[PDB]
RNA sequence: CAGUCGCGUAAGCGGGGCAUAGGAUCACAAGAUACAAAAAGGAAAGAUCUUGGAUUUUUGGAAAAGCUACGCUAGGGAUAA
RNA sequence: GAUGGGGUAGCAGAACGUUGAGUGAAUCUUAGAUUUUUUUUUUAUAACUAAAUAUAGAUGAUAACUCAAGUGAGAAUGGU
RNA sequence: AGACAACACUGACUAGGAUAGCUGGUUUUCUGCGAAACCUAUAAUAGUAGGCAAUUUAAGUAACAUCUUAGUAGGUACAGA
RNA sequence: AUGUAUUAAGGAGAGUAUAACUUAAUUUAUGUUUAUGAUAGAGGUUAUCAACAUAUGAACUCUUAGAGAAAUUACUUAAUAAACGAAGUGAAUUGAAAUAUCUUAUUAACUUCAGGAAAAGAAAUCAAACGAGAUUCUAUGAUUAGUGUGAACGAAAAUAGAGCAGCCUAUUAAAAUAAGUAAAAUGGCUUUAAAGCUGUUUGAAUAUUGUGGGGAACCUUCCUCAAAGGCUAAAUAUAAUACAUGAGUUACAGAGAAAAGUACCGUGAGGGAAAGCUUUGAAAUAGUAGUUUUAUAAGCAGCUCAAGCAAUAAGAAAGCGAGAGCGUACCUUUUGCAUAAUGGGUCACCAAGUUAAUUUUAGAUGCGAGCGAAUUAGAUGUGCAUAGUUAAACCGAUCAUUAAAAUAAUGAAUAGUGUCUAAAGUUAGACCCGAAGCCUGGUGA
């Protein structure tokens, strides 16, 4: 009658409860499904125990190692970037930066060591955009530039991305200048903000520098190279000829 | 239709003065007994205290000495006096203070909230009135009570009588189930009236209402502002990208 | 299938022996791979491939001698008088 | 004019009962609620009919649905 | 004399802190299906693991069983020297 | 049981108006309100017919001067439990299916010292090329990095919350900025090889104008901090008291104790009860009554067949049962038990797959390439999934092996997430009962 005396869950939601050792006609009495007087009835068997036979992890050993230094990149495909621009969830008229990529829901809700653009759906991508990520595939770079757009790969960290979304750091696709001829214009730009902003870090390791220093990745340090210089900090392009 | 009307009456005379419009997904949802169940059982779990405690054989007082020799006595071998087989032993699987609370997604709890309002709306058990919802006690009594002329005995005996004959005339008293008044803030007359005469109904503040409270009495008498605030805080499954939330169709004839 | 060597006029044969009787991991040692390199440049210590030394003979792989008639506990009558 | 029917270890499904809780400020009770019994009926681990005895208006009992378990004992040379 | 050290002494009593691959016990009803006591490994042989495989219920079936017809492998009974 | 508040030395002996508490064992006063309180009488033992607040007299003996066989002696205005804290010392049971390393475990326990808390504390700290900014407590990070042959052990950064406080002129009275120190070799502890602690033998430097320490073997550059001198509340631990709450208990429950560490046992350390009320009266058991059967018979005492007896009366037969036949209790454990194998005198009650965290599956259901959570304007808060591949990165709808590469070959590609119900794996007592023994501290001639 009363609504509160008529509520229930769906019948399929309810499952039988098994109370063991409560009589013979229950089907689980006097042994509770254990058997007759074995180790499995008196006590407990270790889970890693196989009776004494050596496990395969010992007879064969553990293979390989786990890379604790590899960066965890958020993978973004052109197939998905196009689906967002058409739906109106990403503005193609403005620069597409990690802040706009994270706040769009296109890579999810988890921030990781970086964002990499991949080339799934490169045949149907024909929207001119100005995107900036940490890495990009050789297929995505051509698809973005073939449609009349621009792409730049910049160095980021898991902490830098958080500050970008939080608004504590302003985005910039250029490295910090070096020299006494830029200290003034850079200090003035900071005073004009009237708010404490954290700088975006630049690469420090050999690999990270070489990555953003070559034009194949459209790295934001590639402008520091000469037309004949190599991105590597150690290797050089040898010379051809008879000498 | 995507929207449903909501009439706003003047509580004393119940004169329909204004007309608002809400979404069908607010006050016209289907009756889901399984979703209302999960919400009602979800609130009871959180209300439970869960402090019962019993002692095990590892907490019962006394020494852990061996009672009888292992053999030679002709009796059954025994270990400690705190064994469950012994007179004052410890209950093996007895109650312990734990958390009986369960989880329920904010979107399911918000659907169960609007489903309870829709159950009352489609049945005519949801009466929306204008703000300022309080029992119109006589001015003579109100003047005496403040002055201090009336004793506590007589002051409470009058409120119990007036509230009774008042609810019985409106067919809102114990005979017709009961009524639950929901207001945004506490009101002296309303709350004091049903604190002394609770058989005729009860009054609650919007912050104290539960899904179960929207299904106990015979009617829900809620204020225009409390309803709008009640639905605005329990539509997580709707405003995610809005719908009509208090759209005034007919304004009060000032 | 790829690589590149032998024999053969050729077709073709060849990834030891007419067939059936030689144990791993770990650690250690010798070569290669260019993977990662705990601020950074190196390195150390690691990873992958090839290879070597074993009555690891209780040979799916513990570094291991006895007495109790002063004996004790849990069990078996699943094996005795 | 459907098919099927013994059962240990064991696996599975469906239910009853016990204690407390929500609906419950509900429902019923000297025109007899409740009474450890007896009795009657009903495919029935349960409830019900009636009888006898005593006498409560709620610190009483209670259907239905649901929630949670110190929830079901002829077996431990078990304990009191 | 392994004698005595306050019921106990091949090491007392008491309080605190264990395990037991062994033994015993494990409580309501109805319904459906229904084994094994074999193999392999083990410091194993009263134990345990993996199989064979009991159960639940979905997805398949050119499924599985049996007979018929034609075909094939292999050397027992028998018979023989 | 938890939470909140307050407080910060505990017991005993004997005596006394038997609600009244210290030989004064029911002291003497003040103020206010007194039925619209608080939360026009009677009554000094025929008493305390008044509550709140503020004062006040008295308050013995021992623990507790010395001594001693505590509650005595002899003197005298003699007086401080437990738990919690820090350091020092430091096991074994146990697990690894044995066992030494390991684990148990910077554990239990003991000793010293100290306060209401103690300890710790304002970077010779962490990070990583951006920055954070003392200590303490809780959760996540984390069955992670990592260590270990194994079994297992196990961080930090950061995040969230509780609290927040900085200083040396420390709100209590301290430094002329620290040399046998940093550090090394060696023996150990800790531990990842660094850092940190340490016995023995040795033994530096002087500040970003780059002096010293650290950034996990080690060197270097850079960054970061500034040892060998100190002060500091709060959040925390423990105990007592009061109050609040309860799908907590309601007398074999709750606690060991509804009159309890009492009675009683023990030389002793120590062990340690029973017992509520005026209600109800189950079973077992005992003596009778009614009906019925029984002194020719070899019944696990039931089942099948069943004469007869049984209602003072119209109606209504429950029960007991002569006689005939069938049937060797139950459980456990076993190839197999009436077995002369196990267990039980009967009845009643107590008495055994539970809870937590973590990791999964089925069904149901919410949302949906997102899910969940959390939130004048902004930001903020674990996680999982969204792309695979390899030992691994680069790479990427492609990747790996092919010492160059190449459709030459082989393998691997498309809905998740949260909740409930139930069953589960893992770690914890882990379904319940039961050893002999090992270690530490105490007790006793
Ligand atoms: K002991
Ligand atoms: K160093
Ligand atoms: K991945
Ligand atoms: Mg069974
Ligand atoms: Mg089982
Ligand atoms: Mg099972
Ligand atoms: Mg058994
Ligand atoms: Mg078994
Ligand atoms: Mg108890
Ligand atoms: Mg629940
Ligand atoms: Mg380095
Ligand atoms: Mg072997
Ligand atoms: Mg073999
Ligand atoms: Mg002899
Ligand atoms: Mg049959
Ligand atoms: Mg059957
Ligand atoms: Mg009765
Ligand atoms: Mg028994
Ligand atoms: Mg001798
Ligand atoms: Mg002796
Ligand atoms: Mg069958
Ligand atoms: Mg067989
Ligand atoms: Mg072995
Ligand atoms: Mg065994
Ligand atoms: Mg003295
Ligand atoms: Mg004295
Ligand atoms: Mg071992
Ligand atoms: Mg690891
Ligand atoms: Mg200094
Ligand atoms: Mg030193
Ligand atoms: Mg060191
Ligand atoms: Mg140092
Ligand atoms: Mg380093
Ligand atoms: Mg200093
Ligand atoms: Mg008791
Ligand atoms: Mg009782
Ligand atoms: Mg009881
Ligand atoms: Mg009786
Ligand atoms: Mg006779
Ligand atoms: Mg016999
Ligand atoms: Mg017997
Ligand atoms: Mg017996
Ligand atoms: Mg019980
Ligand atoms: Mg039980
Ligand atoms: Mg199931």
């Amino acid at each position: 009658a009363s609504i509160l005396a008529s509520l229930s869950d769906n019948r399929g939601a309810y499952h039988k409860r098994i109370r063991k050792g409560r009589g013979p006609s229950s089907g689980y009495g006097k042994t509770a499904g254990r058997g007759t007087k074995g180790q499995k009835a008196h006590g407990h068997v270790k889970p890693w125990f196989q009776g004494g036979q050596t496990p395969l992890i010992v007879s064969h050993g553990r293979k390989g190692f786990v890379n604790q230094f590899a960066a965890d990149m958020s993978e973004l495909n052109l197939e998905k970037l196009q689906e967002w621009i058409e739906a109106g969830r990403i503005d193609p008229t403005k620069p597409i930066t990690p802040k706009e990529i994270i706040k769009s829901g296109i890579i999810g809700s988890s921030i990781k060591d970086g964002i990499k653009l991949l080339g799934r759906g490169k045949e149907s991508f024909k929207i001119p955009v100005t995107i900036t990520v940490s890495r990009a595939s050789a297929s995505a770079i051509e698809a973005i530039e073939a449609a009349g757009g621009k792409i730049v790969t910049r160095f980021y960290t898991k902490e830098s991305l958080k500050r970008l979304v939080e608004g504590k750091s302003l985005h910039t696709d250029k490295p910090l200048p070096v020299g006494k001829e830029h200290v003034e214009e850079i200090l003035a730009q900071a005073r004009s903000l009237k708010k404490k902003y954290y700088r975006l870090p630049d690469p420090t390791s050999r690999w990270d520098i070489e990555y953003y220093r070559d034009p194949a990745h459209r790295g934001y340090l590639s402008h520091q190279l000469a037309p004949g210089e190599s991105p590597s900090l150690y290797f050089k392009v040898p010379t051809g000829g008879e000498k | 239709i995507t929207n449903v009307p909501v009439t706003v009456y003047s509580f004393p005379e119940l004169e329909p003065r204004s007309l608002e419009s809400y979404s069908a997904r607010h006050l016209h949802l289907p009756l889901r007994r399984d979703i209302l169940h999960l919400a009602v059982i979800y609130e009871g779990d959180s209300t439970r205290r869960g402090m019962a405690s019993t002692k095990t054989r590892y907490e019962v007082h006394g020494s852990h000495k061996k009672m009888s020799p292992q053999k030679g006595t002709g009796n059954a071998r025994r270990g400690t006096r705190q064994s469950p087989l012994m007179k004052g032993g410890g209950k093996t699987f007895g109650p312990k203070p734990r958390d009986f609370s369960t989880k329920l997604n904010k979107k399911v709890y918000d659907l169960a909230w609007r489903t309870a309002l829709s159950y009352r709306y489609k049945r005519g058990e949801l009466i929306v009135t204008e703000d300022g919802l309080d029992l119109p006690l006589p001015n003579d009594f109100l003047w005496l009570a403040g002055g201090g002329k009336l004793s506590r005995e007589l002051e409470d005996g009058y409120v119990r009588k007036w509230v009774h004959e008042f609810m019985t005339s409106l067919n809102w008293g114990k005979e017709a189930g009961r009524t639950t008044f929901i207001t945004g803030d506490k009101r002296p007359n309303l709350f004091t009236g049903f604190e002394l005469a609770g058989a005729e109904g009860r009054a609650l503040e919007l912050w104290d209402v539960d899904v179960k409270d929207l299904l106990e009495t015979g009617r829900i008498v809620i204020e225009r502002s409390a309803l709008k605030e009640m639905i605005e805080d329990h539509q997580s499954d709707l405003v995610t990208r809005g719908p009509n939330l208090g759209e005034v169709l007919v304004r009060a004839p000032r």
